[PDB]
C-alpha cells in the first residue's frame, strides 16, 4: 500500500486501487502525535490528553489540546496543533451561527455533522490539502444526555462510548473495553482515564508528559470545564499507584 | 483568469523568457536608423517580399504621431499591438497635457509597457525592438531604441534585427560630421549600410525621411534607385 | 519545475537568491556617507560609441533632498524609483513635510516579497525585482546612506559597493574610509576605486557623480565640473 | 379589461374581452387576453399589456423546459409558484394581473395572481378594470358543481357585464374551456358589438392627391 | 491497445487513447474500499433497502453507525463507499429535494432526485479540478402516480430505474442472485420483498446475521413515510426465515 | 474552498492533431449504434437500447430525448455527457422562442449546440464531450438532419449511422437509402440498419425509435415499436 | 496545478512559439484554399473536404463565409474554431456600421480579429486558433482587396496567395502565371482551376470537390455569389480541353 | 524528493517539507533571548552585519505600548507580520479602548499563519518571533514558528547557535520569577553570550534590549542606551 510517482501528490487524484493517499498521509500525521482519549459515562463525558514536553522551558498550560467550542461543547485534539486550532475556530463559529439564528444551544450530533462537512471539503481539491489532525467532541444536557463524537481527517463522524486517537490508539482501546462506562459515574471515570494514559505513555521512547483533563456533565451543570487541581492530582495519584 | 508565472529567474541569474524574446527580434528583418543635422531617417532591410504581395500592408515604418515615427524588428504581430497602444497614448497625452508628445516621453511609455509584461502573471514578454524617431519642440533631432526587457537608449546611429552587429560595426567607422553634412548624404549613409547585409538591394529597401517642420515622407522605389545608382557610381570610380 | 514561493532545504526562497545573482552581472556603483554630504558614483558602461552617454542615467532624484543609485536590471529599477517618487509626494500632501531617508527606503522595501501566482490580483508581480539600490540623502538626522536588495533587507551604510566588482571595490573602501573625512576626499576616493574596477578607462562622458549635502539640493555633476575632479587622477 | 375564471364539475372556463386602450382611446378592437402556458394550463391577463405578455411567455418557456425534463404533464401549482415568486421580486413594478386556470392530475385548480405577488385559490375570480361588474354576476348566479354549458353561460354573462358597464372593456367575448380530456379555445364565442357599416362612402378618386416627386424601384 | 496511457489520463479526468476515463473507473473501486454491500429490491407494494451494519468494537455507539439516510418524509436512500463522500451527497440531496418543493410547489419524485444528483456528479467527470465522489446512492420512494420507485446513481453520472439492485464489494455476485428470483414469477408482497432482500445478503456473504448486524428500511403503499425497522422488527423477519 | 484551472487541457501535437478531440472521437466509436434517416416527408431516429441485465427498468431512462415541439436528439458514446447537452439544447431553443416568437430552425440550433461543444476544447480546465449528436427537426415544410461531433463541427446528412461499426452502417445505408421515401418506409429501413450490428434478438425494449414530421417530434410508444419489429410490418 | 499545465503562451530557446507553429501544421492538413485578385473583381477558390454520397447539402457554401455587404472570407484549418472567428468578424463589421454608418474597410476588419488571435498567443494560457483565413472585399479607399491571416495574429495584403495542403507548391505556381495589373476575372478563374487541378491528391477534378465564389462591383453595388456546379463544370472543361490542345 | 515543492503535498511519512524548510530560515538568522519575571519581560537580541562598514540590523520592533517583538529569519516576512500585529492592536484600542491582551494577539497570528500553509501556491511565513507583552495577567513571553503552532514560555531563545542559550535558561529557569529588573536583563545577555564563540563577546553596537512591564512601556535600547546594562558583566566563560 504505497505509491511513489503520482496518485499520491494531489488530493483530487485517485489511485489505481481506488484510494486517496493525501488523506491517508494526513492520517499518518495523527498517528505520530501522542494519544488523546475520551470516555462517555452515565452522566457526562471525560476527556484526557497526554501532552509531550518538548522543552522544560515551556509554561504549564501551553500548547493546550483541550478547547472550548461552545459553553457546553468540549474539544480534544490530536495530530498537528496548527490545523487543530483552525478547525476549533470553525467549530466555534458554527456554534455561534446556530445560537444567532435559532436561539438555543447547538446539539452535538448537528455540530459534528456540520464541522465534518467542512473537513471533507478539503479532501476533494488540488488547491487545498486535507487537515492533518483528528479531534473529538463531547457535550451533556438534560434532554440529549451524554454524547461523544469523533471526526477524522477524511470527514467521518461517529458516536462513541470511549474513543482514542494518537500514537497507541489500539493499546488504549483495549483498556476501555475492560471498563464498565455504561454504569460508571464520571467522578470514577476521571480516576480511570488518568491511569490509561500512564500505561499507554511510552517513557523509554518519549521523555516526560503533562496530564490534561476536562469535565462535561451533570457535575459541572452541563458546562464544559477544566478539571480542578484537587481532582486532577487525586486521579494522578491513583494513576501512579495502580502502575505498580 | 490565468495567473501562472511566465517570466522567472534562473540558477545562473537570467530571465530566459526575456532572453528568448531577444532571440525573436534577431530572427526578424533588419532595421537601421541614423540621426542627421536637419533630418532623421530610418530604413528596413530584408523585405523578402514575394513580389506577388501588396507592399503597402507589410510596411514596418509606422507613424505614432505627427512628429513621431517608428520602425520595428521581430514578431510583426506583437509590434502592431504596441504601435496601436502607443498611438492611443499620443492622443491621451494631448487630452491631459495640451502640448504635443515628445520623443523621450513616448519611448519611456513603450519601454515601461514591455517591462510590465516581463513581470506580470500570465503575460509573455514582447519579442520586438522599436526604433523611435522624431523631433522635439526645440527642433533637436532624436533617435531612440527599445528592447524586450524594457530598456531605452538614445543613439546617433543604430541597427536592429538580423545582421545588426554587421551594420553597427559599419556605422562605428562611417558616422562622421562629413557623412551627415547634407540632407542627401544622410540618406546615402543608410543605403550604404543596408547593402552590407541584404542580398543585392534596390527593391529590397524601404526607407522614410522626416524634417523638423514637415510630416513623414515615404520614398518610392523610383527615388531609392536614384541614390543606388549614385553610390555604385562612386564605388566604381575607386577601382 | 517549481512555484515562485518555494523554500529551499537551506532555508530561503529560490527566486530571491537568483535575483541576487542577477546583480553580479550589472554595473558597479559606489556610495560614501560623509559628515557634510552623501556622494554617489556609477559607471555608464557604453557598449558602442554611437550610443548617447547622456541617455544612460543610473543616478536619479526621488526628491530635492534624496538621490538614488541603481545596479543590475535598469528596466525593473525605474518601476521602483517611480513608486518611491509618488510616496514622497503622498507624504508631502498629507503631512506637509519631507520624508526621512530611512522612511523612503522602507517604502520601497515593502514591495520586496509581493510576488506570487495564486491568491493575487490579475496584474500582480510574478518575480522579484533584481535590483540593488543605494539611497543617499540628507534629512533632519543628517547625511545618510542606505542599501537595499531583492530580499527587502535595508540597512544604513557608511560605504557600500554594488555591481559586478562588488567584492573588489568594498575591500578598497575598507582601507580608505574613516569617520572624519571631507566630502572632497569622498568624491576623490570613490573615483580612484572606480577606475580600478572598470574594464574601460575613466572618462568625463563615462561616469555619473551626484552629491547630496545639507547646504544645497540634489546636484548632478555636468561634464565641465566633472573634469575638475578628474584632473586629480 | 375584464377577465374571469370559474370551476365546474369537469374543468375550468376562462373568460376575457378584446378591447385594448391607449389612455382613453381604443388601440386594438380584437386583442387576445387568454394566454398559452401549457397544453393543459391557460392564463388570462390584465394590467400593463407589455408586462402581461412577457411574464406569461417566460413562465410558459420555463414550464416547457420543466415538463420535458420530468416527462409528465406540468402542474397548476408549478405555474402558480413561478408567477408568485417572480412578481414578488420586482415589488409590483411589473403590472401583471393574471387569472391562472388549468386541469391537473390532482384536478381543476384556479388561481388569481396580483402584480405584487399575492395568490388566491378560489372557485371563481375576477381581475382587471371591469372586475367589479363581473364578480357581481358570480355572486348572484354561481352554484357548486355545474355543467359545461351552464358554466360557459355564467362567464360569458360576467364578461359582458364588464363590457357594457365599464369603459375600459368592450368588443368580443373570448372563452377557454379546459377539461380532463377536451380543450376548447373558442376565440369568437360571442360578438355583442357591431360597427354600423358605412352607407355613404368617401372613397378618394384616382389622382385627387398632388404629387411632387415620384420614384419607382423594381424588385426580383 | 487495450490498456494504454498517454499524458495525464490517469491523474486528472481526461480521455485516454482508447476513450476511457481512468479516474472515473478508479472511483468505482473506492466504493469497494468500505467493505460493505447494499441490496435493494422493489415489490408491488413496497421498496426495500438492506445493508451490512459492521460494528468492529463495543466502543462504538451502534445507533450512530448507519448508512440509511432520510432525504424527504417519503424518500429515503442508502450509501455505499466512502462515508465522508457519502454524507456530502446526502446533504446535497436534501437541499435539492427542499428546493424543488419551494420552487415548483409539489414534492420531488424519485426519478427527478436521482437525475439531479447524476447531473451534479457529471461536473466532477468533465472538470479536472476535483475528483468524483467515491460513493453510491440507491434511492427508494413511492411516486404518487406510478408507484414504488428504485433508483441508483453512479460516480460516472449514470442513473437508472430498477426492479432490483446491488452495490459494494459483493455487487456482481448479488446481482446474479436477483436475476434468478426475477426470472421466476413471484407474488411480490411486503413480506416477500423483505425476505428476498435479506436472503440475498445472507447467501452471497454467507453469515446468517443477527438483527444488530443489518439495517432495513421500507416504504409501503399504506405508509409512504420512510421508516427504519430497528432491532425489534428486523429480528422478527429473521426468525421467520428459518422455517421452510 | 476551490479555484479552478484557467489553462487549456486540449493542445496541439507536434504532428498537428488535437490529442484530446481524437480520443473523444474514439470514445464515441465504442458506443451503441444510432441511425438517422431523412425521408423528405419526415425524419426517423433509432438507437440501440440494450439493457443486458433485465433488472434495469427500461421505461425509466430514455436515450431519445425531445428538445421542443419539433426537435429531438439521439446520441452515441457516453450517457452523462449527453444529458448536459440535452438541457443546454433545450435552453437554447427556448431562448430563441422568447426573442423571435418562432420555433427555432434545426440548422440554427445545431450551430448553437456545436458552439458549446467547441468551448470545452478551448476553455480552461475542461475536457471535450465524448458524444456525437443526431439532431432532427421540421420547419418551413422541410425535414432536417444534422450531426455534431466532439470537435464542434456540424454536418448535414440525408442518412447516417453512429456508434460501433459506423463504417458498416453507412455502406449498408448507401445501398438501401433512396430519395423520396415515405415516413413509414423510413422507419422500416432505419430499424433494419440497426440489425446490421446488434446480435441477440430485437425486442420492444431492446431499441428506441422517435419520429419527426409536420405534426411534430414524438417518441414512438413500445406498442408502436412492437408492430414495426415482429419481422414483418 | 502547474504540473498539469501545458504552458501554451511561453517562448522557446530559439525564440519562437511552439503552439502557434503546431497550429500551422494543422492548417497544412486541411483542404487547399486559394484567392487571387483581378482588375474588375476578386475571387476565392477552395477544396471541399466534406465529400460523401449521403450528405444533405443545405447551406450556400461549405468554407466560404459572408461577413459584410461588401466582404467575404474563406477558411483553412479547423472548422469549429473557424465558426467562432467568422461570427466575431460579423460582429466587428456591424459595430463599425453602428458607429460610423458606413461599411468597414477591408484592412480594419482583418486587423481587428488578428488582435484577438494575438491575445490568445500572449496571455490566457489557452490554445490558439488553428485557422488561416483568406479575405476578399471592396471599400471606397483602396478598392478590391485580398488578405491572408495567421494563427499568430499575422496579416498580409496579397494579390495572389494560397493556404492549406500543398500551399508551398501552389504559391510558386501562382507566381508563374499571374500578371500584375493586367489580370481580368475571366483569366483569373481559368488560373484558379489550373492551380487546383495540379496541386491536389485526387486529380481529374470534379464539380463536387471544388468551391468557387466571386466578388464583383456592379452598378455601384457589391455582388457576392457562389458559383453553381454547372458554372464550375464549364471552367473545368475549358481547362480539360486545354490539356488536350497542349499535345499538338 | 517530489513532495518538497508545495505545502499542499503530504509526505508518505506524514509530514510537510515546505513548512520544515521554512523553519530552517529561523535557524539561519542570529539568536535572540526572551525571558520574564513577575513584573517584567525582557527581549535581548544579537545584531548581524554583512560588512564592518555597514551598520547593524534592527532586531527588535514596536507593536504597541505593551507589546513588542524580536524577529528571527526573513526581514520582509517579519515586517509583514509586524504590520498585522500593529493593526490588530489598533483595532482593539479603537473599538474597546482597552489594550488587547497578549494571549489574544498570539492566537490571531496562529490564525493568519495557518491560511497559506493549506492553500496551493502559497508559502508559510519564514520568520520566528519572540513576543514580550504585559497585560492584566502579568508578563508574557510567546514563541511563534513558521507553522501556526505557538508557544507560551517562561524563557526561550531561537536562532543561530541558540541551543547553547537554551541550556543556560533551563538551568536558571526557577531563578527568573523573583529577579530584579537589573538582574533579569543580565540573565538575558549571559544567555546571548553563550551563542557566540569564545573568540568574541557582547559590545554596544550589536546588542539590543527591549523591556516591557508594570513599571514602564515598551522601550528599545540600541547603542549608548544599552551601555548601562552591559557594564558590570561577569567575565567570559569559555
Amino acid at each position: 500500500s504505497s505509491i511513489g510517482t503520482g496518485y499520491d501528490l494531489s488530493a483530487s487524484t485517485f489511485s489505481p486501487d481506488g484510494r486517496v493517499f493525501q488523506v491517508e498521509y494526513a492520517m499518518k500525521a495523527v498517528e505520530n502525535s501522542s494519544t488523546a482519549i475520551g470516555i462517555r459515562c452515565k452522566d457526562g463525558v471525560v476527556f484526557g490528553v497526554e501532552k509531550l514536553v518538548l522543552s522544560k522551558l515551556y509554561e504549564e498550560g501551553s500548547n493546550k489540546r483541550l478547547f472550548n467550542v461552545d459553553r457546553h461543547v468540549g474539544m480534544a485534539v490530536a495530530g498537528l496543533l496548527a490545523d487543530a486550532r483552525s478547525l476549533a475556530d470553525i467549530a466555534r463559529e458554527e456554534a455561534s451561527n446556530f445560537r444567532s439564528n435559532f436561539g438555543y444551544n447547538i446539539p452535538l450530533k448537528h455540530l459534528a455533522d456540520r464541522v465534518a462537512m467542512y473537513v471533507h471539503a478539503y479532501t476533494l481539491y488540488s488547491a487545498v490539502r486535507p487537515f492533518g489532525c483528528s479531534f473529538m467532541l463531547g457535550s451533556y444536557s438534560a434532554n440529549d444526555g451524554a454524547q461523544l463524537y469523533m471526526i477524522d481527517p477524511s470527514g467521518v463522524s461517529y458516536g462513541y462510548w470511549g474513543c482514542a486517537i494518537g500514537k497507541a490508539r489500539q493499546a488504549a482501546k483495549t483498556e476501555i473495553e475492560k471498563l464498565q462506562m455504561k454504569e460508571m459515574t464520571c467522578r470514577d471515570v476521571v480516576k480511570e482515564v488518568a491511569k490509561i494514559i500512564y500505561i499507554v505513555h511510552d517513557e523509554v521512547k518519549d521523555k516526560a508528559f503533562e496530564l490534561e483533563l476536562s469535565w462535561v456533565g451533570e457535575l459541572t451543570k452541563g458546562r464544559h470545564e477544566i478539571v480542578p487541581k484537587d481532582i486532577r492530582e487525586e486521579a494522578e495519584k491513583y494513576a501512579k499507584e495502580s502502575l505498580k | 483568469s490565468y495567473d501562472r508565472a511566465i517570466t522567472v529567474f534562473s540558477p545562473d541569474g537570467h530571465l530566459f523568457q526575456v532572453e528568448y524574446a531577444q532571440e525573436a527580434v534577431k530572427k526578424g528583418s533588419t532595421a537601421v536608423g541614423v540621426r542627421g543635422k536637419d533630418i532623421v531617417v530610418l530604413g528596413v532591410e530584408k523585405k523578402s517580399v514575394a513580389k506577388l504581395q501588396d507592399e503597402r500592408t507589410v510596411r514596418k515604418i509606422c507613424a505614432l504621431d505627427d512628429n513621431v515615427c517608428m520602425a520595428f524588428a521581430g514578431l510583426t504581430a506583437d509590434a502592431r499591438i504596441v504601435i496601436n497602444r502607443a498611438r492611443v497614448e499620443c492622443q491621451s497625452h494631448r487630452l491631459t497635457v495640451e502640448d504635443p508628445v515628445t520623443v523621450e516621453y513616448i519611448t519611456r511609455y513603450i519601454a515601461s509597457l514591455k517591462q510590465r509584461y516581463t513581470q506580470s502573471n500570465g503575460r509573455r514578454p514582447f519579442g520586438i525592438s522599436a526604433l523611435i524617431v522624431g523631433f522635439d519642440f526645440d527642433g533637436t533631432p532624436r533617435l531612440y531604441q527599445t528592447d524586450p526587457s524594457g530598456t531605452y537608449h538614445a543613439w546617433k546611429a543604430n541597427a536592429i534585427g538580423r545582421g545588426a552587429k554587421s551594420v553597427r560595426e559599419f556605422l562605428e567607422k562611417n558616422y562622421t560630421d562629413d557623412a551627415i553634412e547634407t540632407d542627401d548624404l544622410t540618406i546615402k549613409l543608410v543605403i550604404k549600410a543596408l547593402l552590407e547585409v541584404v542580398q543585392s538591394g534596390g527593391k529590397n529597401i524601404e526607407l522614410a525621411v522626416m524634417r523638423r517642420d514637415q510630416p513623414l515622407k515615404i520614398l518610392n522605389p523610383e527615388e531609392i534607385e536614384k541614390y543606388v545608382a549614385e553610390i555604385e557610381k562612386e564605388k566604381e570610380e575607386n577601382e | 519545475d517549481r512555484g515562485v514561493n518555494t523554500f529551499s532545504p537551506e532555508g530561503r526562497l529560490f527566486q530571491v537568491e537568483y535575483a541576487i545573482e542577477a546583480i553580479k552581472l550589472g554595473s558597479t556603483a559606489i556610495g560614501i556617507q560623509t559628515s557634510e554630504g552623501v556622494c554617489l558614483a556609477v559607471e555608464k558602461r557604453i557598449t558602442s560609441p554611437l550610443m548617447e552617454p547622456s541617455s544612460i542615467e543610473k543616478i536619479v532624484e526621488i526628491d530635492a533632498h534624496i538621490g538614488c543609485a541603481m545596479s543590475g536590471l535598469i528596466a525593473d529599477a525605474k518601476t521602483l524609483i517611480d513608486k518611491a517618487r509618488v510616496e514622497t509626494q503622498n507624504h508631502w500632501f498629507t503631512y506637509n513635510e519631507t520624508m526621512t531617508v530611512e522612511s523612503v527606503t522602507q517604502a520601497v522595501s515593502n514591495l520586496a516579497l509581493q510576488f506570487g501566482e495564486e491568491d493575487a490580483d490579475p496584474g500582480a508581480m510574478s518575480r522579484p525585482f533584481g535590483v540593488a539600490l543605494l539611497f543617499g540623502g540628507v534629512d533632519e538626522k543628517g547625511p545618510q546612506l542606505f542599501h537595499m536588495d531583492p530580499s527587502g533587507t535595508f540597512v544604513q551604510c557608511d560605504a557600500r559597493a554594488i555591481g559586478s566588482a562588488s567584492e573588489g571595490a568594498q575591500s578598497s573602501l575598507q582601507e580608505v574610509y574613516h569617520k572624519s573625512m571631507t566630502l572632497k576626499e569622498a568624491i576623490k576616493s570613490s573615483l580612484i576605486i572606480l577606475k580600478q574596477v572598470m574594464e574601460e578607462k575613466l572618462n568625463a562622458t563615462n561616469i555619473e557623480l551626484a552629491t547630496v549635502q545639507p547646504g544645497q539640493n540634489f546636484h548632478m555633476f555636468t561634464k565641465e565640473e566633472l573634469e575638475e575632479v578628474i584632473k586629480d587622477i | 379589461t375584464t377577465i374571469a375564471g370559474v370551476v365546474y364539475k369537469d374543468g375550468i372556463v376562462l373568460g376575457a374581452d378584446t378591447r385594448a386602450t391607449e389612455g382613453m382611446v381604443v388601440a386594438d378592437k380584437n386583442c387576445s387576453k387568454i394566454h398559452f402556458i401549457s397544453p393543459n394550463i391557460y392564463c388570462c391577463g390584465a394590467g400593463t399589456a407589455a408586462d402581461t405578455d412577457m411574464t406569461t411567455q417566460l413562465i410558459s418557456s420555463n414550464l416547457e423546459l420543466h415538463s420535458l425534463t420530468t416527462g409528465r404533464l406540468p402542474r397548476v401549482v408549478t405555474a402558480n409558484r413561478m408567477l408568485k415568486q417572480m412578481l414578488f421580486r420586482y415589488q409590483g413594478y411589473i403590472g401583471a394581473a393574471l387569472v391562472l386556470g388549468g386541469v391537473d392530475v390532482t384536478g381543476p385548480h384556479l388561481y388569481s395572481i396580483y402584480p405584487h405577488g399575492s395568490t388566491d385559490k378560489l372557485p371563481y375570480v375576477t381581475m382587471g378594470s371591469g372586475s367589479l361588474a363581473a364578480m357581481a354576476v358570480f355572486e348572484d348566479k354561481f352554484r357548486p358543481d355545474m355543467e359545461e354549458e351552464e358554466a360557459k353561460k355564467l362567464v360569458s354573462e360576467a364578461i359582458a357585464a364588464g363590457i357594457f358597464n365599464d369603459l375600459g372593456s368592450g368588443s368580443n367575448i373570448d372563452l377557454c374551456v379546459i377539461s380532463k380530456s377536451k380543450l376548447d379555445f373558442l376565440r369568437p364565442f360571442s360578438v355583442p358589438n357591431k360597427k354600423g357599416t358605412r352607407l355613404g362612402r368617401y372613397r378618394c378618386e384616382k389622382g385627387t392627391t398632388a404629387v411632387l416627386t415620384e420614384k419607382v424601384t423594381p424588385l426580383e | 491497445s487495450r490498456g494504454s496511457s498517454a499524458g495525464f489520463d490517469r491523474h486528472i479526468t481526461i480521455f485516454s487513447p482508447e476513450g476511457r476515463l481512468y479516474q472515473v473507473e478508479y472511483a468505482f473501486k473506492a466504493i469497494n474500499q468500505g467493505g460493505l454491500t447494499s441490496v435493494a429490491v422493489r415489490g408491488k407494494d413496497c421498496a426495500v433497502i438492506v445493508t451490512q451494519k459492521k460494528v468492529p468494537d463495543k466502543l462504538l455507539d451502534s445507533s450512530t453507525v448507519t448508512h440509511l439516510f432520510k432525504i424527504t418524509e417519503s424518500i429515503g436512500c442508502v450509501m455505499t463507499g466512502m462515508t465522508a463522500d457519502s454524507r456530502s451527497q446526502v446533504q446535497r440531496a436534501r437541499y435539492e429535494a427542499a428546493n424543488w418543493k419551494y420552487k415548483y410547489g409539489y414534492e420531488i419524485p424519485v426519478d427527478m432526485l436521482c437525475k439531479r444528483i447524476a447531473d451534479i456528479s457529471q461536473v466532477y467527470t468533465q472538470n479536472a479540478e476535483m475528483r468524483p465522489l467515491g460513493c453510491c446512492m440507491i434511492l427508494i420512494g413511492i411516486d404518487e402516480e406510478q408507484g414504488p420507485q428504485v433508483y441508483k446513481c453512479d460516480p460516472a453520472g449514470y442513473y437508472c430505474g430498477f426492479k432490483a439492485t446491488a452495490a459494494g464489494v459483493k455487487q456482481t455476485e448479488s446481482t446474479s442472485f436477483l436475476e434468478k428470483k426475477v426470472k421466476k414469477k413471484f407474488d411480490w408482497t411486503f413480506e416477500q420483498t423483505v425476505e428476498t432482500a435479506i436472503t440475498c445478503l445472507s447467501t452471497v456473504l454467507s453469515i446468517d446475521f443477527k438483527p444488530s448486524e443489518i439495517e432495513v428500511g421500507v416504504v409501503t403503499v399504506e405508509n409512504p413515510k420512510f421508516r427504519i425497522l430497528t432491532e425489534a422488527e428486523i429480528d422478527a423477519h429473521l426468525v421467520a426465515l428459518a422455517e421452510r | 474552498a476551490k479555484r479552478g484551472y484557467s489553462f487549456s487541457l486540449t493542445t496541439f501535437s507536434p504532428s498537428g492533431k488535437l490529442v484530446q478531440i481524437e480520443y473523444a472521437l474514439a470514445a464515441v466509436a465504442g458506443g451503441a449504434p444510432s441511425v438517422g434517416i431523412k425521408a423528405a416527408n419526415g425524419v426517423v431516429l433509432a438507437t440501440e437500447k440494450k439493457q443486458k441485465s433485465i433488472l434495469y427498468d427500461e421505461r425509466s431512462v430514455h436515450k431519445v430525448e425531445p428538445i421542443t415541439k419539433h426537435i429531438g436528439l439521439v446520441y452515441s458514446g457516453m450517457g452523462p455527457d449527453y444529458r448536459v447537452l440535452v438541457h443546454r439544447a433545450r435552453k437554447l431553443a427556448q431562448q430563441y422562442y422568447l426573442v423571435y416568437q418562432e420555433p427555432i430552425p434545426t440548422a440554427q440550433l445545431v450551430q448553437r449546440v456545436a458552439s458549446v461543444m467547441q468551448e470545452y476544447t478551448q476553455s480552461g480546465g475542461v475536457r471535450p464531450f465524448g458524444v456525437s449528436l443526431l439532431i432532427c427537426g421540421w420547419n418551413e415544410g422541410r425535414p432536417y438532419l444534422f450531426q455534431s461531433d466532439p470537435s464542434g463541427a456540424y454536418f448535414a446528412w440525408k442518412a447516417t449511422a453512429m456508434g460501433k461499426n459506423y463504417v458498416n452502417g453507412k455502406t449498408f445505408l448507401e445501398k438501401r437509402y433512396n430519395e423520396d421515401l415515405e415516413l413509414e418506409d423510413a422507419i422500416h429501413t432505419a430499424i433494419l440498419t440497426l440489425k446490421e450490428s446488434f446480435e441477440g434478438q430485437m425486442t420492444e425494449d431492446n431499441i428506441e425509435v422517435g419520429i419527426c414530421n409536420e405534426a411534430g417530434f414524438r417518441r414512438l410508444t413500445p406498442t408502436e415499436v412492437r408492430d414495426y419489429l415482429a419481422a414483418i410490418a | 496545478s502547474r504540473r498539469y499545465d501545458s504552458r501554451t503562451t511561453i517562448f522557446s530557446p530559439e525564440g519562437r512559439l511552439y503552439q502557434v507553429e503546431y497550429a500551422m501544421e494543422a492548417i497544412g492538413h486541411a483542404g487547399t484554399c486559394l484567392g487571387i485578385l483581378a482588375n474588375d473583381g476578386v475571387l476565392l477558390a477552395a477544396e471541399r473536404r466534406n465529400i460523401h454520397k449521403l450528405l444533405d447539402e443545405v447551406f450556400f457554401s461549405e468554407k466560404i463565409y459572408k461577413l459584410n455587404e461588401d466582404m467575404a472570407c474563406s477558411v483553412a484549418g479547423i472548422t469549429s474554431d473557424a465558426n467562432v472567428l467568422t461570427n466575431e468578424l460579423r460582429l466587428i463589421a456591424q459595430r463599425y456600421l453602428l458607429q460610423y454608418q458606413e461599411p468597414i474597410p477591408c484592412e480594419q476588419l482583418v486587423t481587428a480579429l488578428c488582435d484577438i488571435k494575438q491575445a490568445y498567443t500572449q496571455f490566457g494560457g489557452k490554445r490558439p486558433f488553428g485557422v488561416s483565413l483568406l479575405y476578399i472585399g471592396w471599400d471606397k479607399h483602396y478598392g478590391f482587396q485580398l488578405y491572408q491571416s495567421d494563427p499568430s495574429g499575422n496579416y498580409g495584403g496579397w494579390k495572389a496567395t494560397c493556404i492549406g495542403n500543398n500551399s508551398a507548391a501552389a504559391v510558386s505556381m501562382l507566381k508563374q502565371d499571374y500578371k500584375e495589373g493586367e489580370m481580368t476575372l475571366k483569366s483569373a478563374l481559368a488560373l484558379a482551376v489550373k492551380v487546383l487541378n495540379k496541386t491536389m491528391d485526387v486529380s481529374k477534378l470534379s464539380a463536387e470537390k471544388v468551391e468557387i465564389a466571386t466578388l464583383t462591383r456592379e452598378s455601384g453595388k457589391t455582388v457576392i455569389r457562389v458559383l453553381k456546379q454547372k458554372e464550375v463544370e464549364q471552367l473545368i472543361k475549358k481547362h480539360e480541353e486545354e490539356e488536350a490542345k497542349a499535345e499538338r | 524528493n517530489q513532495y518538497d515543492n508545495d505545502v499542499t503535498v503530504w509526505s508518505p511519512q506524514g509530514r510537510i517539507h515546505q513548512i520544515e524548510y521554512a523553519m530552517e530560515a529561523v535557524k539561519q538568522g542570529s539568536a535572540t533571548v526572551g525571558l520574564k519575571s513577575k513584573t517584567h519581560a525582557v527581549l535581548v537580541a544579537l545584531k548581524r552585519a554583512q560588512s564592518e562598514l555597514a551598520a547593524h540590523q534592527k532586531k527588535i520592533l514596536h507593536v504597541d505600548n505593551h507589546i513588542g517583538i524580536s524577529i528571527a529569519g526573513l526581514t520582509a516576512d517579519a515586517r509583514l507580520l509586524c504590520n498585522f500585529m500593529r493593526q490588530e492592536c489598533l483595532d482593539s484600542r479603537f473599538v474597546f479602548d482597552r489594550p488587547l491582551p497578549v494571549s489574544r494577539l498570539v492566537s490571531l497570528i496562529g490564525s493568519k499563519t495557518q491560511i497559506p500553509t493549506q492553500r496551493y501556491g502559497r508559502r508559510p511565513y519564514g520568520v520566528g518571533l519572540l513576543i514580550a507583552g504585559y497585560d492584566d495577567m502579568g508578563p508574557h513571553i510567546f514563541q511563534t514558528c513558521p507553522s501556526a503552532n505557538y508557544f507560551d514560555c517562561r524563557a526561550m531563545s531561537i536562532g543561530a547557535r541558540s541551543q547553547s542559550a537554551r541550556t543556560y535558561l533551563e538551568r536558571h529557569m526557577s531563578e527568573f520569577m523573583e529577579c530584579n529588573l537589573d538582574e533579569l536583563v543580565k540573565h538575558g545577555l549571559r544567555a546571548l553570550r553563550e551563542t557566540l564563540p569564545a573568540e568574541q563577546d557582547l559590545t554596544t553596537k550589536n546588542v539590543s534590549i527591549g523591556i516591557v512591564g508594570k513599571d514602564l512601556e515598551f522601550t528599545i535600547y540600541d547603542d549608548d542606551d544599552v551601555s548601562p546594562f552591559l557594564d558590570g558583566l561577569e567575565e567570559r566563560p569559555q
